[PDB]
């Protein structure tokens, strides 16, 4: 009655069902500001907002499911017509299923150990003229019969069973279906409790990518900052070793020892102490201990505050801070670089933005027609739509170098201008 | 595309530049139309040949949902990569673009 | 109409020396070294504003006995036990905490949850305190570079 | 200046052959050759 055709709307505005749908998270959470506790739902406006939030509780979840829904249209089987060309072409020049049998890794491609049989195979690849291609490529090699029985309303049980499963394994070990179906699992607890469900707000961090500048100047460089931790944790798993064995009557958390007066004369106490005040320190951890006024070893004690005042203090901070700065100029030089070099000579030829502008208006001309990129994309679509019976020697030529999979015929560095005088 | 591509392969002349000039409008109502790549088909030197562009299929090509994924595969090879598959990294590329502007048609 | 306030009040009207920010042009290599780079920072304001939209909620669910602004209890003891309370609180205190909010809270010394509450202080004093500040540090610094 | 050091000693050893050491584009003025003229006409160890 309406069913697929209103289904090309879905991943229609999907981008657009997105925005909103990360546009309501925000008025999720901005009303839990208004509470008062036990949980007290404060209205100091219309009183019939909560009753709209009562609304809009359920109205985002069933929001987030239409965008599993355009999803589900949109950014599927492409990646299992990726999937697919690969492991049929991979197959094709290979017979790694029959000849190789590969090993106990590539659970995504042991997966595909599951698929070599089914029948639809290529369900939206291709074509399957292929199967029996390579079946002549290799069974009067190791088994004819053998190889190819290998591969191979009143809509009762005509389905793709296991090669429909196939797909649905391959479909769960996606990046972003499991990020919107972990949302849409953060947005089923409107029906149970906001105690984390208006907690959707982690959805920032794919959202825009503006902000992914900043989190990837962090993220490239983690592999050390949990380095970082370690020698920290060391480093303080030293120095709880050493008043431990040395000054204890330095140690005083007491209240003026009147009070069960507080010492940390346990190594794993002391140690969490000063994780957490020691760190937390700044004025150094001299300040939140006994000071020295005529101490035996007041020296030994006032060094041992000087060397946690540099060692930690500046120490660790500049190097969190300066791995962060040098993270900074790393990605905005590799930026940059990135475009120069599209800014340079050319992609495909490649010879000289001087070169080819050295007449003048040259260079970017040169590129936008004499390698205009998308325009060998556009020939392809060229190709692969006639017939070659209608090819030219060109045409035909090219078209089966495309089908030996060679790709010779693109300029190295031989362009027009380089062809003559 | 017959009379550019004996621009092409022939400029310097008066007679075809004359004729080159003659009355040439439409020639101008067909660049949307025509490609003009370049190849070496087998000439052992370059060989400059053209084509028609389909513009319904230039214009179905015209959205984004395609252009940053465009732009980031740009990004991606020029960071990194076996630098002789790279255009077969631009086929498989393009081979998707087929994929995803094919089924964005039917919108 | 800056100068017009002298026959009128001022209030405002010595408050001119913004002018030097046009003036004198030496200046605006510094004011340049931020303004182009401050589109990424109001960015920087808004992860700012919802991280601690996250951390008000937690001891909100699980430590409102250690909120404690209270005089010592034996006062009416002041605790934010509302979201929004508790959430200005961090914003006028732990934003501006620098030794951490685990200073100025209730330690724990034998609390069930007295880890949770270490754990929760440590995760402060990195995040906010480390991270952020050094955000906008290294933001400048690469500006200027 | 330790990152620029690092990066400055990968590129000078992905530019130009150690041995030879002409061009990168030079024995890659041919498509797919300069990577196989390292690892045939200098191949370092082979020489050991
Ligand atoms: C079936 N099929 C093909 O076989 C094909 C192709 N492009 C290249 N080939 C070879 N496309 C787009 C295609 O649909
Ligand atoms: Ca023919
Ligand atoms: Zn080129
Ligand atoms: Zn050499």
């Amino acid at each position: 009655a309406y069913q697929q055709k209103l289904l090309n709307y879905f991943a229609r505005n999907f981008y657009n069902m997105r925005m909103l749908a990360l546009f309501v998270a925000f008025a999720i959470n901005f009303i839990l500001l208004f509470y008062k506790v036990v949980h007290y739902v404060l209205e100091e406006s219309s009183g019939y907002m909560e009753p709209t939030l009562r609304i809009l509780a359920i109205l985002h979840t069933v929001i987030s499911f239409f965008c599993i829904i355009g999803y589900y249209c949109l950014k599927v089987p492409l990646v299992i017509f990726k999937r697919e060309k690969e492991v049929a072409r991979k197959l094709e020049f290979d017979g790694l299923y029959i000849t190789e049998q590969p090993s106990e890794d590539d659970i995504k491609g042991q997966w595909d150990r599951l698929v070599i049989n089914t029948q639809s195979f290529p369900n939206n690849y291709w074509d399957k003229f292929v199967k029996r291609k390579v079946m002549d490529k290799y069974g009067e090699f190791y088994g004819r019969d053998r190889i190819s029985e290998l591969l191979g309303s009143a809509v009762l049980n005509s389905i793709d069973v296991k090669y429909q499963m196939w797909k649905l394994g391959v479909v769960f070990t996606d990046n972003s279906f499991l990020y919107l179906a972990w949302y849409m699992t953060m947005s089923v607890l409107g029906h149970y409790n906001n105690f984390f469900f208006a907690a959707h707000l982690l959805d920032i961090a794919m959202g825009f990518k503006t902000l992914r500048t900043i989190l990837s100047s962090v993220t490239h460089n983690g592999k050390q900052l949990v380095l970082t931790v370690g020698l920290l944790a060391v480093v303080v798993y030293l120095y709880t070793v050493v008043a431990f064995n040395f000054f204890r009557k330095f140690y005083n958390k007491s209240e003026d020892g009147d009070t069960p007066d507080m010492k940390c004369d346990d190594m794993l106490t002391c140690y969490m102490f000063h994780m957490y005040v020691g760190v937390r320190a700044g004025g150094g951890i001299g300040d939140e201990i006994e000071d020295p006024a005529g101490d035996e070893y007041e020296i030994y004690r006032i060094i041992f505050d000087i060397t946690f005042f540099f060692f930690v203090i500046v120490i660790l901070l500049a190097i969190i801070q300066g791995l962060i700065i040098d993270a900074f100029g790393e990605l905005r030089d590799q930026q940059e670089q990135v475009k120069e070099d599209m800014e340079t000579k050319c992609f495909i030829c490649g010879i000289g933005n001087d070169y080819f502008d050295t007449v003048p208006h040259g260079f970017e001309t040169h590129t936008l027609q004499e390698h205009n990129l998308a325009n060998y994309l556009f020939f392809l679509m060229y190709l692969i739509n006639k017939d070659e019976t209608e090819h030219t020697g060109q045409e035909s030529y090219v078209w089966k170098m495309y089908q030996e999979r060679c790709w010779e015929f693109f300029p190295a560095g031989d362009c027009f201008r380089k062809q003559y005088e | 595309v017959l009379l550019t591509n004996l621009s092409e392969h022939m400029p310097n002349d008066t007679r075809l530049q004359t004729f080159l000039e003659l009355a040439e409008s439409v020639l101008n109502y067909f660049q949307p139309f025509l490609g003009r790549i370049e190849i070496m088909g087998s000439a052992k030197r370059i060989e400059r040949v053209y084509f028609e562009i389909s513009e319904s299929s230039r214009t179905q090509w015209e959205k984004p949902q395609v252009k940053e994924s465009k732009r980031q595969f740009i990004f991606d090879v020029v960071n990194e990569g076996g630098e002789k598959e790279k255009m077969e990294l631009f086929v498989n590329f393009c081979e998707d673009t087929i994929f995803e502007m094919q089924l964005a048609a039917q919108i």
